[PDB]
């Protein structure tokens, strides 16, 4: 086509889609990783993992409003990583980066278990 | 705004 | 902080977002522009448009499943817009500037209303 | 991935 495109667009939309989850504004489901619950957008989680999309496009799961996940996973990986997915940030620590990666893994978010492995061979 |  | 950053985020979000609009999944809305009518999902069009944000954080219009624009709005512009808002890009062209500008200015989309005055300074 |  003939277009014109506006380079800050997609930027701009996930700082609105961030802010409108940082005052609970049309969140449609909670995600219980064990003791903790954390609210989101099924849209945005779906286009960030790989796991919540095949989740939300399940007919039965598609309508759930909580979503459980396994107790293995680490409720601040799962902080770090809903974070990156409304901002392109990763707040990525050496404290932090195997319950990162084991979370990545699960969540199905191939970049991030990429830079995590990366990371790590840098170390050894 | 730019050509992509 | 000390984060990192993907690039390529914020993009890879918006063309998911756009696939599932197509695919017409999780969308939330039905927005009647005279005879013609467009799904969509209310965190992006409240994330493009200061008319949406108004409108899908008001205590009742939030709830709504059909939202009907001024019959003054050229379905086609409105059309144009939609792709915009899921893609960053523009089909700006001679025989739809106006109706696409007009339609920005009521949707509230200053950056679109930026390039639009600017096209047609330049044609005059 | 780079340092923003
Ligand atoms: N929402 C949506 C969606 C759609 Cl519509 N099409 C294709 N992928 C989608 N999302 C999705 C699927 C797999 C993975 C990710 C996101 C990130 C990753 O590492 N794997
Ligand atoms: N969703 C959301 C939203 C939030 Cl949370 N905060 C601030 N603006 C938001 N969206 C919004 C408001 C005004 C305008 C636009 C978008 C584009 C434009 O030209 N005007
Ligand atoms: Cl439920
Ligand atoms: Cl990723
Ligand atoms: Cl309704
Ligand atoms: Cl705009």
């Amino acid at each position: 086509d003939s277009c014109i495109q506006f380079t800050r667009h997609a930027s701009d939309v996930l700082l609105n889609l961030n802010r409108l989850r940082s005052r609970d504004i049309l969140t449609d489901v909670v995600i219980v990783v064990s003791r903790e619950q954390f609210r989101a957008h099924k849209t945005v989680l779906m286009a960030c993992s790989g796991l919540f999309y095949s989740i939300f496009t399940d007919q039965l799961k598609c309508n759930l409003s909580v979503i459980n996940l396994d107790p293995e996973i680490n409720p601040e990986g799962f902080c770090i990583l809903l974070d990156f997915m409304y901002t392109s940030r990763l707040n990525l620590r050496e404290g932090n980066i195997m319950a990162v990666m084991a979370t990545a893994m699960y969540l199905q978010m191939e970049h991030v278990v990429d830079t995590c492995r990366k990371f790590i061979k840098a170390s050894e | 705004w730019v050509i992509p």
